[PDB]
Order: C-alpha cells, then structure tokens, then sequence
RNA sequence: CUGGCUCAGCGUGUGCCUACCCUACGCCGGCAGGCGCGGGUAACCCGUUGAACCCCAUUCGUGAUGGGGAUCGGGGAUUGCAAUUAUUCCCCAUGAACGAGGAAUUCCCAGUAAGUGCGGGUCAUAAGCUUGCGUUGAUUAAGUCCCUGCCCUUUGUACACA
C-alpha cells in the first residue's frame, strides 16, 4: 500500500520552509511540525529546541510526553 | 525484682480470666503491676482440597487457628508471685515466668 | 536558612554530580566504559558520566536514611526482571557498583562507615549537602 | 586430515596431563564434575571403568565393554575404546574418538521412531 | 483564592449549557467548581449520583480504556490538561465551553431498538434518555480521539484536542458527529 | 549543522553489508550478523566517537578505525567475557565473529556434532527442538 | 555386598524422603508448621490438631 | 530504553526419623556467586519489609522499528551421589510469527472489572499453576423473560419397573 519517508536531516527548500513558516502557526508540536515538513519526531524537537534559544517562539509548557510551544505575540 | 509473666492461649476469655488473677493477686500482694500488654494474635491459616479425588468442582477448606499472648511484668521477689503462680490453673492457657 | 528537604530533590543529584565532576578527585573504576548495571537492564547508562550521577544519589540516600549497608543500595536501586515471554519479576541492582561508589565517597571524606554495620554521612559531607542544598534553592527561587 | 586439537593442546599433550589442568581444559559443568570429589563411593564403577579401559589388548581393537552408565565424562584417558552404552533395553555399540571428550557417556542413543 | 475557582488556570463562571434537556447531567458550575479531574469517587454508589461527577472526570475517566491502560488516572490528567491548553491555542475560547458545545453536538436524539407485539420482532426507532445523550456523547468522543492516535505521530493530547474542536463545530469531521448522524439516519431509516 | 552534509554516506558498506546512513550510529552497526545493541554501543565508546550524530554523518576515516576496533577486541582493552566465541575447543582463543564469519562457524559446528553422531546433532539433522522442548503441540508450522 | 545394597540408595530430599506420619505414603504432604501429614488425614484429625472453619 | 525521584499489605523463618532455615553486614567478581563474622525459635533480628505499575527528565519517530523475543550457537556459576532428551540462573551472539484476530464463546456491577507486583503451597534445585495480599482504579446497569437453564400452578392421560 502506501509508507511514510520523513527526513533524518533538512533539505535546503524544507528548511527555508521551517525558517519561514512554523513561527506563523498557533500551534507548534513536534508531531504537528514532523507532519507540516516530512520529518522525523528527532529533526522536529531539535528543530524546535533552535527556533526557542534562538528566542523566536513563546514556549507553553514542556513535558517528556509533550512539548507545546506558539508564535510569539506582535505586540 | 523485675520479673516477666507471659501466657500464650488459643482460647481468649480463658487468657482474660488468668490476666485477670494475676492483677488480683498482684494488687493483693502489693506489688507494682505493669499491665497485660496484647502482642499481636498470630493466626495459623492452612487451606487443602476437600474431595479426596479430584473428580469435582474445585471447592477449597479454610482451616484457621489463632493464638494468643499476653504479658505482666511486676517488680516482687520470686517466692511471693510464684505461690500466686501456682494456684488457679485451667488446661487451655500455658505460663512462663521469667527473673532475667 | 536552607536544608535538602526544602529543595527539588530531582535537580539536587544534578547540581551534587555537577560539584563532584569538578571536583573531580573520586577514584571512578575503568569498566565504567563498558559495564552494565544491574541483570535486570538490557543496554548500559545512555549517560556517560553515570558513576558522578549515582554517587550524588547514594550520597542523598545516607543523608535522608543513615546505617544503610551495600544490600540495602542493591535493593533501592532494584526494577523490572522483564522475563522476555514469562511474567515478570523485581531484580535487584548490582552489588560491585553500588559497593564501590560507596569506597568512592570513602575514598573522599564524605562517608563514614558507622558501627552497628553501614554507611553513616560525615560532618564535612551534611555540610557539603546543605550547602549545595542553598546554592540549588538560590539557582531555582 | 589435519591432526585436530583441543583448546590450543595437542592430542598427546591431553593425554599427558594431571586432572587439574583438563578440569581448567574442558567446559565449566565438566570443571565442578571432577572437582566435587573422587570416585570411590557411587563411582567405585568409575574405577571399573578405569580398569576396564586401562585392560588394553597387543595391536588388535580392544573387546567391547558393556557399560550401565550414561552420566560418565570421556577424558582423554578413555579415547579409542569400543563400548556398549546401555540403552535399557539394549547396548549401543559406539568407539569414542577423541572428538567425545568431555562429552556424557550416555549422549549417544535414541529410543523411538517417526511415524 | 477564597471565590473563585480556576481548573487548572481555567475560569468556571461564564460557562452557559444553551440547551435546557442536557443542562442537569453536565456538571461544570458554581458547585462541580474543582481544581482537578482526580477524586474519590463513589458516583457507582446508586443510580443517578453519576450525573454530579465534574465533567472533566466523566472525560477523565472513560479516557482510561483498552486493557493497558485501566486505571492511568494520573496519565490521563496530564492529557486532559494538555488537551485544554491545545484547544485554548487554536480555539481562543474557554476550554470548557469547548467541551460542554462538543458534548451537546455529539449526543444522539433518536436510537433504533428491538421491541414487541413479542411473538416475531420488530427494530423501531425510540429517544434517548438526557443521561444516555452524555453518556454515550462522551464515550463517542473519547473512542473518536483514541482510534485517531493509535498507529500516528499526532499525540493522544492533539488526537483529543482535534476531535473536541471538531466536535464543539458540529463539522461531521470528528468520528463524534460521523457516528451520531449514522445512528439518527437507521433511526429514520426505521421509524 | 541540520541540512544534509555533501558526502552524507547514505548507504555504507561494512563487511558486504548494505548499512543505512539514516539511522542513528550505535544503532545502525547492529546490521552486521554478530553485533547488537550492546556490543555496538561499547565498541562506539571505546572508539571515541560522539554517538549523538547519524551513520551518513559519521567520517570515512571513523568507519575505517572503528571496524578496525570490532575485528580487534583486546588490543583495545575490552573483557573477555563480552564475546560470542570464548575458549574454542580448536584454537582455545576467546575471540569475536563478525558477519559471515558466524554463519561459517554455525555450518562447521552444526555438520560437527552431526558427524560425529551426538543426540543433539541427531535432532539438529531431524530438525526437532534440540533443547528438550515439549512438541506436543508446538512447532507445527515448521513441518507445514 | 548385599547389606552394602539393600538400602544403599541415599534419601536427603524428593517426596520419597518424607512420609507421612499417620497412613505412610507420599502424595498431598502438609509440612506447614511442622506438620507432616498427608491433606487428607490432615483434613480428617484437623479439628483435633486445633485448626478450626471460621472463614 | 536510560537515569532520578518516591509509597504497601498479607505472611514465612533453624525441622522427630529429617540432612535441608530467614538473612543484615565487611571484602572479592561486570553478572549469576564465593569467603568472613553477626541477629533471630521472632510486634525483639532479616525490616521503617526503600515492590512494581505509576511519577519526573532524556534518547527514539510510524519503518515487522530501540515493537516482540520464539528458535539456535558459544562460555560461566549454583543445587545434587548424578543434568545429555539443555533442572535452574547469568554473559555475548541469533531475531521466527504476530499490524487487534472467522464461526463460536467466557467472566463480571464498586475499592468490583482490569493493569501491577509481593507472599503461602509444591520446594536439595523451583512458578508461565494455584491459593492469599495490598497498590493504581473505571465505562455500563438499579431492568426483563427475548436467549439458555431450572422451578412452580392449571389442564389431559388407556402411563405407575412411570
């Protein structure tokens, strides 16, 4: 039938789409962000944990089950 | 003086009876009592099959026995409280009277 | 006024590890590289740096609870035996580990092996622990 | 073709060896079987088969020695003999090459069929 | 906080059940005002002590399901907390009003049974009870998001989120609706 | 650091073995037949190689080392409990096997004790449970 | 030796060991607190033994 | 999966012939184990029985995968007078079907179902069984004679070893 092949890393166009796009979402998971740009749960977390240090993104709350982070406000 | 009187009995108002008469005798004699301190009922529990075969519906036999210790601990010389000791015993309960 | 009690006692083995990694002076054994730590695990620590780790935990636990011996360390830091196909069971931890990270915190004053058998915690190593204890409570306030 | 070895010993070097160092030779089940004791209680046979075995003919194959044994190691002492090992009903005829040390006596029987 | 009390970090007032029939068994103001989904319990005591168990308990508590995980209450608490902050995210809304549109959109008005005039049989069509209606609106929902999770990378936590979003709609979407609007259909089907 | 290297060695070969780059390093060594989890997590230590990276990120010069590393056990200073082959009954040498090194010893020990007509090679050659299993009622679909 | 084979055959351990103290056969021991009678007789002397059906 | 944090209740324990007890603690060994001195005939010692699930923090990422661990190879300990047709246990390696299960069918309504581990029996060695114990802890129902059983009243009879 059909199979899933996420990135083990970035392509270029992937990774200007992440650049780009996942500080517009309301909600920022690691399973929304692995679903949004064909990767793996372990690209998406490290992705993330980037997106937060490099302080683009207002974290919620962190859990070893899940971690919630959203778009930072505009005002 | 401080000398240790435990009665160990499967029958409880047996027991009573004889903790009982201790502290009488004791009150009587006019000598400190410490009183009867309940170690806790140790319950021998035993469960077998009932039929002898085993052509039936798997039915099992719960056989419990309880025993029973108490303790009086009195500050007298021996001779007194072993001639209190000696009198007014039944078959169910067993005495220990113990000087160290 | 601060003691281990009024801390996180999750953070408090991290910041107690952290100090005795710096301190760096505590006689770690050479198959620490390869050994696994108790029957009942499969693979070995995914940290590297484990045995600073379990000597903070150790360290805590004889503060906490004094007189413990190598057998009650086997015990408390016992798991799951996952029988494969048969039910499971409870393992103990491993007797070398424990013993040695024990002859660790020996090795440096921070232990005491009281009478009536044991480990007790010395005067130094209570001092230590509360100390560390208000620079956990001053890095979380 | 090539003479074969056991451990890193040549075949006469087992042959000229004390207990102790073919203990430390062969498997840890066969190490703690010689060094519970020595055999003059229940393996008075075992000095039997001592006997037996160490009862060699000129340069012809030994006779075939019956044995009522199954749980008996072969050292190298017992290489190259002709044995009936009992099978309760019958005596298997087998030589035990150098191939059967510290093997059971026994491991070399079968009792049923396949349909 | 003497007056007021937050679930969680979620307001209890301004919480209104619109609909008059499902307004009793749903317990989310004033008096069923907790801090927790956890409690003791003893809502299994007689017959409808059930509809005065906090909502969010009710959800908590049929979550728990599937063998492996009968009696996870405290796992359970940690996705239902999750949940409300998800839906708080992409909704905007009040949690719990979320969740008390999605039980109101969910539960079924109509059922097909099997009745009398004994001697052969007959499947006709009959009302639910107002207890039946959540009862089974809760439990569609619950089964709806845990299905969804099973074999997936989206987390139980955003399985339950989507179908309480979805749900609250009225979108057809969320298995909640899909099978309430199948249930009512054989009702018609047979009336 | 997270878009894909040039030269990310998407399939390496180690030993006539088609070994993926996209899974993790400790992992991903496991493919050869006569290493698992744990002998390939101990020999990517002893080896002083970062196992936070993937197998397509790993260097040439690293894969070379490291195999060097599983073929030589004791000249990097690992137990001699820790191997798949101690104490042979031929060289009485307590060594590590490797991938079709395993299947070369298996056919030799299996035609070995089928030669030399030991009960357990009788069952083996019967292809029985060899290890006192019950079969009853068990390994049906062995013999269809 | 026929002395040296008649009970030649040592008895430490098993169920042919231990016997049963009133019919003397080796199946349903209770060795509970020192019992050592077979379940059956147990179940037929027990309540002059003291073991009483309360539960 | 790897660390860390944290809480039980029933018991049992040195033997008549009978040999075999429960174990703390100090060293040795990665591990199963070995040696040393001790307590206990037990609300006294093992013991405040630091049990598991659960909990917190990582690594994994929908791939018959770090799921699952059958089958098979090699070595090492313990019990025994003796283990091959592997007693058991440990260490490395091998990695089978199995993607929620057809007809049919079982047990069950509150600290219950179920998940979870701990004791007693058998026991030189010893739990995938059974008999008890606590820990986490629900959905549904407060109804009926539709199904399967058994039980009654009325009625009919030339049956009564029915």
């Amino acid at each position: 039938r059909d199979k899933l092949n996420n990135l083990v890393l970035f392509d270029k166009a992937t990774y200007d789409k992440l650049c780009k796009e996942v500080p517009n979402y309301k909600l920022i998971t690691p399973a929304v962000v692995s679903e949004r740009l064909k990767i793996r749960g372990s690209l998406a977390r490290a992705a993330l944990q980037e997106l937060l240090s490099k302080g683009l993104i207002k974290l919620v709350s962190k859990h070893r089950a899940q971690v919630i982070y959203t778009r930072n406000t505009k005002g | 003086h401080r000398i240790r009187i435990t009665l160990t009995s499967r029958n409880v108002k047996s027991l009573e009876k004889v903790c009982a008469d201790l502290i009488r005798g004791a009150k009587e004699k006019n000598l400190k009592v410490k009183g009867p301190v309940r170690m806790p009922t140790k319950t021998l529990r035993i469960t077998t099959r009932k039929t002898p075969c085993g052509e039936g519906s798997k039915t099992w036999d719960r056989f419990q026995m309880r025993i029973h210790k108490r303790l009086i601990d009195l500050h007298s010389p021996s001779e007194i409280v072993k001639q209190i000791t000696s009198i007014s015993i039944e078959p169910g309960v067993e005495v220990e009277v113990t000087i160290a | 006024g601060v003691t281990v009690k009024d801390v996180n006692q999750q953070e408090f083995v991290r910041a107690l590890a952290a100090f005795l990694k710096k301190s760096g002076k505590l006689k770690v054994p050479e198959w620490v590289d390869t050994v696994k730590l108790a029957k009942h695990k499969e693979l070995a620590p995914y940290d590297e740096n484990w045995f600073y780790t379990r000597a903070a935990s150790t360290a805590r636990h004889l503060y906490l609870r004094g007189g413990a011996g190598v057998g009650s360390m086997t015990k408390i830091y016992g798991g799951r035996q996952r029988n494969g196909v048969m039910p499971s069971h409870f393992s103990r931890g491993s007797k070398s580990v424990a013993r040695r990270v024990l002859q660790a915190l020996e090795g440096l004053k921070m232990v005491e092996k009281d009478q009536d058998w044991g480990r007790k915690l010395t005067p130094q190593g209570q001092r230590d622990l509360d100390r560390i204890a208000g620079q956990v409570a001053a890095a979380k306030k | 073709f090539r003479k074969f070895t056991y451990r890193g010993v040549d075949l006469d070097q087992l042959l000229d060896m004390s207990y102790e160092q073919l203990m430390q030779l062969y498997s840890a089940r066969q190490r703690r079987r010689l060094s519970r004791g020595l055999r003059r209680k229940q393996h008075s046979l075992l000095k039997r088969l001592r006997k037996a075995k160490k009862e060699a003919p000129p340069m012809e194959k030994p006779e075939v020695v019956k044995t009522h044994l199954r749980d008996m190691i072969i050292l190298p002492e017992m290489v190259g003999s002709m044995v009936g090992v009992y099978n309760g009903k019958t005596f298997n005829q087998v030589e035990i090459k150098p191939e059967m040390i510290g093997h059971y006596l026994g491991e070399f029987s079968i009792t049923y069929k396949p349909v | 906080t003497p007056d007021i009390k937050l679930f969680g970090k979620w307001s209890t007032d301004d919480v209104q059940i619109n609909d008059i029939s499902l307004q009793d068994y749903i317990a989310v103001k004033e008096k069923y005002a907790k801090y927790l989904p956890h409690s003791a319990g003893r809502y299994a005591a007689k017959r409808f002590r059930k509809a005065q168990c906090p909502i969010v308990e009710r959800l908590t508590n049929s979550m728990m399901m599937h063998g492996r995980n009968n009696g996870k209450k405290l796992m359970t608490v940690r996705i239902v907390k999750h949940a409300f902050e998800i839906i708080h995210l992409l909704t905007g809304e009040n949690p719990l009003q979320v969740l008390v549109n999605a039980i109101i959109n969910s539960g079924p008005r109509e059922d097909s049974t099997r009745i009398g005039r004994a001697g052969t049989v007959r499947r006709q069509a009959v009302d639910v009870s107002p207890l039946r209606r959540v009862n089974q609106a809760i439990w569609l929902l619950c089964t709806g998001a845990r299905e969804a999770a099973f074999r997936n990378i989206k987390t139980i936590a955003e399985c339950l989120a989507d179908e309480l979003i979805n749900a609250a709609k009225g979108s057809s979407n969320s298995y909640a609706i899909k099978k309430k609007d199948e249930l009512e259909r054989v009702a018609k089907s047979n009336r | 650091s997270l878009v894909i290297p040039e030269k990310f060695q998407h399939i390496l070969r180690v030993l006539n073995t088609n070994i993926d780059g996209r899974r993790k390093i400790a992992f991903a060594i496991t493919a050869i037949k006569g290493v698992g989890r744990r002998y390939a997590h101990v020999v990517l230590r002893k080896a002083d190689i970062d196992l936070t990276k993937r197998a397509g990120e790993l260097t040439e010069d690293e894969v070379e080392r490291v195999i060097t590393i599983m073929q030589n056990p004791r000249q990097y200073k690992i137990p001699d409990w820790f191997l798949n082959r101690q104490k042979d009954v031929k060289d009485g040498k307590y060594s590590q096997v490797l991938a079709n090194g395993l299947d070369n010893k298996l056919r030799e020990d299996l035609e070995r004790l089928k030669k030399i007509r030991a009960h357990r090679g009788l069952r083996h050659f019967w292809g029985l449970r060899v290890r006192g299993q019950h079969t009853k009622t068990t390994g049906r679909r062995g013999r269809t | 030796g026929h002395q040296q084979l008649y009970w030649s055959h040592p008895r430490k351990f098993g169920q042919g060991s231990r016997s049963c103290r009133v019919c003397s056969n080796r199946h349903g021991l209770i060795r509970k607190y020192g019992l050592n009678m077979c379940r059956q007789c147990f179940r037929q002397y027990a309540k002059d033994i003291g073991f009483i059906k309360l539960d």
